[PDB]
Parts: C-alpha cells; structure tokens; sequence
C-alpha cells in the first residue's frame, strides 16, 4: 500500500515476531465471539456456542493460522496486494458470499490482538501503519465483488 | 441498556481501568488521529502533536464521560443527553467516527490490560461502546 | 422510539401504503435479491424467480410485521421480540443485510408513492427502518 | 464496471432521460435532509436548517447539478471509472476529508431519486444495474484514500 520506507521497515520488523498460530487462533476466535453472525460461515467447525468452546476449538486455531499466514504474504508483498489476494477474493465472493464489511472487522480484530500481544511496543505510530495494511488487505479481498 | 451479563463485565473491566481512564482516553485519541487522519478535522483549534496538553485534557474529559456512563448503564440517554446534543446538533460528527474512536479505545485497553482483556470482556466492551455511540448520535435518529 | 414528529410521519405514510404492504414487501425482496446477490444465501429453500409464490408469501409476512411495528412504535422491542430471536440467534443474519433491505424498501415506496415520498417522509421512514433493524439485531447487542 | 452488454445499453438509455438539474438538486437535498451530518461540509451554502430551506436553496440545486453531471461522465466511461474520478478523489480526500462511507450513501440516495422519477420503468433489474454503477463510482472516488 501507500507506506513510507521507514513505515514499511517497522511493519516488517514487527511481523518477524508474530507467531501466526497463537495470533491467528486468537484473532479468528475473537471475531467469532465479538461478532456472532460470523459463526454462520463456520458451522462445520462444530460447537461455537460459548467463548470457552470457541477459543479452544482446534479447527478455529488451524484456520486462524491459515488466515494469518495469508496476512503475512500480504505484508511481504505490499506492492501487489490485488494480485496476491486475487484467488482468495474469488473464493470469498463467488463461493462463500461473505459481505466485505466483515473483512474490515477481522482486520480490526487483528490489530486489537497485535496490541494485546505487543503492549507498549505497539505504538500509536505502528498501529497507524498496520491500519493501512489491514485496509489494503480488506480492499484487495473485496476486489472481485459486486 | 445491555444484558445483565454484559453490565457485570463492563463494570468489572472499568474497575480495573480505575484511575487510568483519562490517560487511556488521551492515548485512544492519539491513536485515532494518527490511524484515521480524517478525524483531525473536528479539532482545528487543537495542537494535535504528541504530548499535546489539549489532547491530554480532552482525553480526561472523554474518560470521565465513559466512567459516568458505566455508572448509568440502565439510563444512558438520560446521563449523556447533553453530549448527544453537542455531538449531533452542534458538531455534526459523522457517525462513522464513533466506530473509529471505539476501535482505538479497545486497542488502548488491550495494550495496557492484556490479562484482563479476555474475549468475553472484549465482547461486552464492544457492546458498551456501541451503545454509548448510539446515544451520542441519537439526534440523527 | 422515534421523535414525536417522526412517529406522525411514519403512521401517516404507512396509511397511504395501506393494503399494499405485502406487495411492496415482495417487490423489495426482489430488488434486494437482484441488486445484492449475497443476500440470496439466506433463502436456499426458496424459488427466487420473479413471480415466485414463496417470495410473494414471504413479502406478505414482511409487510405485516412492518404494519405491526408501525402500530407499536413506543414498544418495538416488545412487539418484535420473537423476530429478534429468529434473525439473530437462529438465522444469524449479518447486520449489513438489514441496511440493504431497508434501502430496497425505500426504493419500492418511491416507485409507487412518488407524490407522498417527500424528503421529510423519506427521513422519518429511514429512521423507522433503522429502529426496526436495531431491534432485529439486538441479540448481537 | 462489470456489466453485460444488455445491461449497459439499458443503463445508458435511462440516462438519456435524466434531467441532471432536477435529479441532482433533489438527490443532494435529500442527502442533506436524511443524513444531517453531511450538512457540515456545506456550511457556505447558508440556511440548511429545515427541509424547505434545503430543497429550495439555489446553491444546493447548482451543486447537485454538478454532482449529477459528474455521475453522467461515469456512466459514459464505465470502463475507466478510476481515471475519470482521479482528480475528484484527490479533492474529496486531501482537501475535504469526506469519509468514503458517505459516497455510498449519496449513491443510494441517487437510486431512490431515480426510482421516484421513473416509477415502474425503474425495474428491479434496472435498479440492480444502477447499484453496480453507483458502487463503482463510490469505489473510484475512494481510490486516493487512507
Ligand atoms: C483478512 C481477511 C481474510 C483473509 C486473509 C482470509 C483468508 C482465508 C484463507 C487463506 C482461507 C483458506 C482458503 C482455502 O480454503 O483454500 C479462507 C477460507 C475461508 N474463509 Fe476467509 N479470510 C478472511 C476473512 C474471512 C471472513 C471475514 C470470513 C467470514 C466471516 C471468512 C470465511 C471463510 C470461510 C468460511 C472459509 C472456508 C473454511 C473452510 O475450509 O471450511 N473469511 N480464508
Ligand atoms: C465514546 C465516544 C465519545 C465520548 C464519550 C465523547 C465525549 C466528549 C465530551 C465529554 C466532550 C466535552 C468536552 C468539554 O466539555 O470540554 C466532547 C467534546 C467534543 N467531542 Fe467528543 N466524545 C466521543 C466521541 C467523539 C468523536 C468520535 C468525535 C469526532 C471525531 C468527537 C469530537 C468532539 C469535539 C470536536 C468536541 C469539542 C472539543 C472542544 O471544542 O474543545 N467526540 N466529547
Ligand atoms: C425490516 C426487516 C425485516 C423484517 C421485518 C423481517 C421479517 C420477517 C418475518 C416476519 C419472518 C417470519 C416469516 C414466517 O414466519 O414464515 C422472517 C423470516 C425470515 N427472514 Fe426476515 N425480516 C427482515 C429482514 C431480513 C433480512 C435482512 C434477512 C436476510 C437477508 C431476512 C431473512 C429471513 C429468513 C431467511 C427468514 C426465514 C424464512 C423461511 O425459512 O421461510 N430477514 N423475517
Ligand atoms: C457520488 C459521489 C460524489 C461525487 C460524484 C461528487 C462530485 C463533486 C464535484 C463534481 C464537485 C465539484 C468539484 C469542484 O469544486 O471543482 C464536488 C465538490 C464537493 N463535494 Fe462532492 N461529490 C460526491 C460526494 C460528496 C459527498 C458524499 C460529500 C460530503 C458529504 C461531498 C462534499 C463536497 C464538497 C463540500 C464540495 C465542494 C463544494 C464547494 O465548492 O464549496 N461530495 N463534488
């Protein structure tokens, strides 16, 4: 996206410290708990009835890890987000029929989880850069939509 | 306003915020101004640099209003009536901006209270902030 | 729920809709399905072709619920409680879809009642539909 | 945008009948009445305190006409919306700081006004095409945003 060289370096440096399993599981779990309508798309994962069930569900953790890995590809390809997510945009629009507003919700949840894991190191300036990244990913995933 | 379980969660979480409400309010504003530059246009008369005395003072007012809200969960419209007029009728704040500040407040709470900011508490706080936002934009409604 | 002036406008406009509520409900659904294809996924068991008997029947139910709402403006949560459970707890309808249906309903009213659909009435109806939507998604809140 | 040849012809045929002055004045006026926070951006137009004042204000009509004329350029250049609105995107983001959510609101208001003027001729199918157009314009105006 539109990031300065100094910003890009800071974004990449934080990603070196991101455990995609831990962060991914947490982010997807929080999405499902905080915005419960999103549970509709994940009925095959089984019991998602209470926070405890969600956060400890192995399919939630595994899928969360895949989501974060995909975010990671975006972070390392900031100049071609549209190309990086083209196939995934197709999947989310044509096959899953996910409303794009939910991409922004997940992106924001991700930012809250990064804040929780990194504390004071996740400065207002670094958060601002990450907001640009998640908006960019959200926009790239919405590309093939109507 | 909220469900009984949410009110319990909100009062409990805010007790852990305690005397830091003003500091968190100031930090949340800083995060909003940097992360979402369109919001700066509502504060032309402010020095929006980091450590700005006006931002600190304003964050205290924001934090105090949230503390007031937590004490009046069963009557938010009554307790925040004056602020609803200010934000919707006088300032004409675009409703989308309440969502941005709410996100920045949750981000700030996660930074400082990582062990207390559990999924259940996160969910209740989101509902709380949405309810407050609804009241502050109710003159558009 | 709304302001006194809005309630007046809403009751008046709905009187002009009168016995056409069901027809308008059906047309609004058709406009939503064609204009916003993501919404079709909630109705797999329906034949969504034009003139579908199921869409007509369902539009009648939608129109009747709106008519019920207009008669209980001071207690929407009470009057629509059953529907709130259905939409949020059972069906898990994404809140964005209420905005889409609301827009399609306003579009439908504009087509059929162009002289009655004034700016003031438009504004009051938007507030009414938003209030109904808030109630139907209140279990997410 | 992504329209079939039959859809494009129908969209263009309706535009032949659009009075940009009447429709534009009405659309902007309704935006200001229905979503009152938008009045903040138009304080230089004077009294916008009640529907009557808004709908009859000459600056609202004149500006509405300009907005619709710009929409018209989009309709006749559906294959290059991003290029057509590049300058306007810059203006709305860098100078005016309009949140992009409001572009969608105005687009939807426009659709309601078309419905009111054309009645039964504004079929569900034609509305569906116009929803694609207004989304496309909204997205093109949001391009230069952060
Ligand atoms: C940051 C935004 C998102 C990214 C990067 C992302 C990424 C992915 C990836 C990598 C997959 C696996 C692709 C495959 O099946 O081969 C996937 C599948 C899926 N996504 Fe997303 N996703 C995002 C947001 C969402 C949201 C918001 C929802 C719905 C609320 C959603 C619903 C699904 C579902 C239901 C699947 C299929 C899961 C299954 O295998 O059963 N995604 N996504
Ligand atoms: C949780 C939501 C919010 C709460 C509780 C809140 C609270 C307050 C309070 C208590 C005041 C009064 C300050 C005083 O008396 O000096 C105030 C003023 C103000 N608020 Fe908010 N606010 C919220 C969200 C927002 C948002 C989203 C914006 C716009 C982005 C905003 C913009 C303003 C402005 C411009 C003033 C006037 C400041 C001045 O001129 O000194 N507020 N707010
Ligand atoms: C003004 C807002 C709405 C109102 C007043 C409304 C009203 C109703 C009513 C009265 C029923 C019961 C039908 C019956 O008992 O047979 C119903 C069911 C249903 N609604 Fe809604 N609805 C609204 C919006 C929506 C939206 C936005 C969606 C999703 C896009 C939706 C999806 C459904 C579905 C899938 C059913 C079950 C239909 C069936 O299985 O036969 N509704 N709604
Ligand atoms: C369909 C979306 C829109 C289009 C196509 C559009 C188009 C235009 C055009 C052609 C101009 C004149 C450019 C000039 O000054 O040379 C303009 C200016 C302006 N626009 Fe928009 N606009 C849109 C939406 C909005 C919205 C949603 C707002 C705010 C709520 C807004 C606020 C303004 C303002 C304040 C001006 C300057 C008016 C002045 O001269 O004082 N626009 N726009």
């Amino acid at each position: 996206v539109q990031l300065s060289g100094e910003e890009k370096a800071a974004v990449l440096a934080l990603w070196d410290k991101v455990n995609e399993e831990e962060v991914g599981g947490e982010a997807l779990g929080r999405l499902l708990v905080v915005y419960p309508w999103t549970q509709r798309f994940f009925d095959s994962f089984g019991d998602l009835s209470n926070p405890g069930a969600v956060m400890g569900n192995p399919k939630v953790k595994a899928h969360g890890k895949k989501v974060l890995h995909s975010f990671g590809e975006g972070v390392h390809h900031l100049d071609n987000l549209k190309g990086t997510f083209a196939a995934l945009s197709e999947l989310h629009c044509d096959k899953l029929h996910v409303d794009p507003e939910n991409f922004r919700l997940l992106g924001n949840v991700l930012v809250v989880v990064l804040a929780r894991h990194f504390g004071k190191d996740f400065t207002p300036e670094l958060q601002a850069s990450y907001q640009k990244v998640v908006a960019g990913v959200a926009n790239a995933l919405a590309h093939k939509y109507h | 306003v909220l469900s009984a379980a949410d009110k319990t969660n909100v009062k409990a979480a805010w007790s852990k915020v305690g005397g830091h409400a003003g500091e968190y309010g100031a930090e949340a504003l800083e995060r909003m101004f940097l992360g979402f530059p369109t919001t700066k246009t509502y504060f032309p008369h402010f020095d929006l640099s980091h450590g700005s005395a006006q931002v600190k003072a304003h964050g205290k007012k924001v934090g105090d209003a949230l503390t007031l809200a937590v004490g009046h969960l069963d009557d938010l419209p009554g307790a925040l009536s004056d602020l609803s007029n200010l934000h919707a009728h006088k300032l004409r704040v675009d409703p989308v901006n309440f969502k941005l500040l709410s996100h920045c407040l949750l981000s700030t709470l996660a930074v400082h209270l990582p062990n207390d900011f559990t999924p259940a508490v996160h969910a209740s706080l989101d509902k709380f902030l949405s309810s407050v936002s609804t009241v502050l934009t109710s003159k558009y409604r």
